[PDB]
């Protein structure tokens, strides 16, 4: 519980820790302990032995007892992890183990690898099949209560989501005992709240969107920032049109695409993830794409809110027919990853232009989603006194998904009007 | 072997860049006695 | 933006190991240096290789090789062998000297740094 209220200045925050460990150990079938390749050497294949983690922290802050508005701040931390050891030649015993290290047994997620080589109780097995994993998770659910105004009610609410698999073969060398990692990868999925209210209002539809016609502009802007930093402003970008790269004949395979992109960067096309992600985050968050952030992911969550406000209650209302109103305004967005991975074509290797000219991104994903909800809009739940109740409300929905396979952008706009109207006529006689 | 996408019509592949087109995936081919539904076969909206 | 000029730097780095090491190194207007030991009996802008390269830093460490054989488009590769590997025929070695511009550029990549100097050990056995 982490009594911090001892100090006296501290009063205020409500921390509370929680930590889970797992270990397990699990015995190999004598098909693999005993393994007798076609030669007739045995081999110890191993045992595999398995980590986990589930820290967990949660945090009231009560920020109570001009910035006096703010009353509470709730912050949910969950972070989980877990690692799978395969090959792990040494057995246990009968009250337990400490012998890859003591943290593993209780969770520690520090590497033992290298070290569990060295000490010689992994497999000498050279063709080992089976994969060194590990996975993190982290869930951040920051809360905040604002209170601006007597009769204003503000609700701010900041998530931040990112999940990471690794995955990899090893071998370890007869000599040195040292543990070679074999084609390592990566995959995992990301989510963050955002903010994108800036381009909600602008319209768009099949003939027409000023924030698509952003899209469309932002690409050069990023493909130039891209290339500045890979082509560090010593020597002149090469472009597709310009001395040095041709348009090439009409017969040549690359005709169509040094056409289609002519003043662009070389590694750089239109058709560049790296370019048009930041150019689509760019135009769809309303910020300006010479500055805003070419990185895949985010790492500060931007507020999302709820706002309510029973204050026309106190102007005229007491006596002016009205019995209740109130104003109710929800905003909420998100931007999401739902798989991203590392790629294999971002090596060491000269080759670092793939068939449609662009360079390898270290991370590929197939898709991002940004997706906006106002629930709702705008709420007006109001009731005359004669009894006259409304409740109406506004909703609108925007789900931009941005496709890397074919480079499309799917929009999935939605708008809903909702009127409810309420009232008794009194003493209606047959 | 010769049906390499990364060496689509380069020095003696048996594909042509024509293999990239719907409209003449049959002229794709380099080698002669080619079917339609044997040797490929061709999808227009593909779902993943 | 943090652009970083690494021009200069690459070539007094490449002709102080040209000095270290006692090499004579034609250059290009591109910055590259090379070396031409040997040669056979010309690769294009679109044209298969193969190559039994080697390539390291100018401190020695390696951070890319080929013992066997490996096959590459030439218009797929880094600029730096865009504008050597023409240089010679099927059979022919040639050491490159590529700057960060010409190489993996002022970012890198894992394993190169940025603004890093690659040296190359290339010899083209074929090109198919």
């Amino acid at each position: 519980d982490i009594p911090i209220n001892k100090i006296p200045i501290f009063g205020f925050v409500k921390a509370s820790y929680s930590y889970t460990a797992d270990y397990m150990w699990q015995r190999s079938s004598t098909a693999f302990s005993e393994y007798e390749d076609p030669n007739g050497t045995v081999y110890d294949l191993g045992n595999t032995i398995q980590n986990s983690n589930s820290n967990t922290l949660t945090t009231t802050l009560n920020m109570n007892t001009v910035l006096t508005s703010i009353k509470n701040v709730q912050i949910n931390y969950t972070k989980n992890s877990g690692t799978v050891l395969p090959g792990y030649t040494p057995s246990v015993g009968f009250l337990g183990t400490s012998k890859p290290s003591l943290g593993f047994v209780f969770g520690s997620q520090d590497d033992v690898r290298y070290e569990a080589a060295k000490r010689g109780w992994l497999t000498t097995y050279q063709d080992f099949n089976q994969s060194f994993t590990q996975v993190s998770n982290k869930l951040l659910k920051v809360t905040a209560n604002i209170d601006l105004l007597p009769d204003l009610k503000v609700d701010l609410s900041m998530d931040r989501s990112y999940s990471e698999n690794t995955s990899e073969q090893y071998s370890v060398d007869p000599s040195t005992n040292e543990y070679k990692p074999l084609s390592p990868y990566t995959y995992g999925m990301f989510s963050i709240s955002t903010v994108m209210i800036k381009t909600a209002f602008s319209p768009s539809d099949e003939t027409q969107s000023a924030a698509f016609d952003d899209f469309r502009s932002n690409r050069l802007i990023i493909a130039n920032r891209l290339a500045e930093g890979h082509y560090g402003s010593g020597v002149a970008i090469p472009r597709y049109g310009d001395a040095n790269n041709p348009i090439p004949a009409e017969t040549d395979p690359n005709y169509a695409v040094y056409t289609a992109n002519q003043g662009y960067p070389i590694g750089y096309t239109k058709s560049n993830q790296a370019v048009l992600l930041p150019a689509f985050l760019a135009a769809y968050t309303g910020s300006d794409a010479s500055s805003s952030s070419t990185n895949i992911f985010r790492s500060f969550p931007i507020p999302n809110w709820s706002i309510k406000y029973n204050g026309l209650m106190r102007y005229k209302y007491f006596k002016d027919k009205f019995k209740r109103f109130s104003l109710q305004h929800n905003y909420r967005a998100s931007y999401t990853i739902n798989q991203f991975r590392s790629n294999f074509d971002y090596n060491s290797s000269p080759k670092v232009q793939d068939v449609n000219t662009n360079f390898y991104n270290e991370i590929i994903m197939s898709n991002v989603n940004l997706v906006e909800q106002f629930s709702p809009l705008i709420r007006m739940d109001f009731e005359l006194k004669s009894s006259l109740r409304v409740l109406s409300e506004i909703k609108k929905d925007r789900a931009l998904s941005m496709s890397f396979d074919n480079n499309l952008l799917t929009e999935v706009k939605g708008m809903e009007y909702i009127i409810g109207l309420g009232y008794r006529f009194k003493d209606v006689i047959f | 072997n010769k049906y390499d996408p990364a060496t689509i019509g380069q020095a003696g592949s048996f594909l042509n860049s024509n293999i990239r087109e719907i409209v003449t995936a049959k002229s794709g081919f380099n080698n002669t006695n080619v079917s339609e539904a044997t040797d490929y076969s061709v999808l227009e909206n593909a779902r993943k | 933006d943090e652009v970083k000029d690494y021009t200069a730097e690459n070539e007094k780095e490449i002709v102080d190991y040209l000095a270290q090491n006692n090499l004579t190194a034609q250059r290009t207007n591109s910055g590259l240096y090379y070396i031409i030991t040997k040669e056979g009996s010309h690769p294009t802008l679109n044209s298969n290789i193969t190559v039994i390269y080697k390539g390291y830093f100018t401190n020695g460490k390696v951070f890319d090789e080929s013992t066997e054989g490996v096959s590459y488009s030439l218009r797929t590769l880094i600029p730096g062998w865009k504008e050597g590997i023409p240089l010679l025929k099927s059979g022919g070695e040639i050491q490159l000297f590529v700057p960060a511009h010409l190489g993996y550029g002022s970012n890198g990549n894992k394993t190169v740094p940025g603004g890093a100097v690659l040296i190359f050990e290339i010899t083209l056995v074929s090109v198919n």
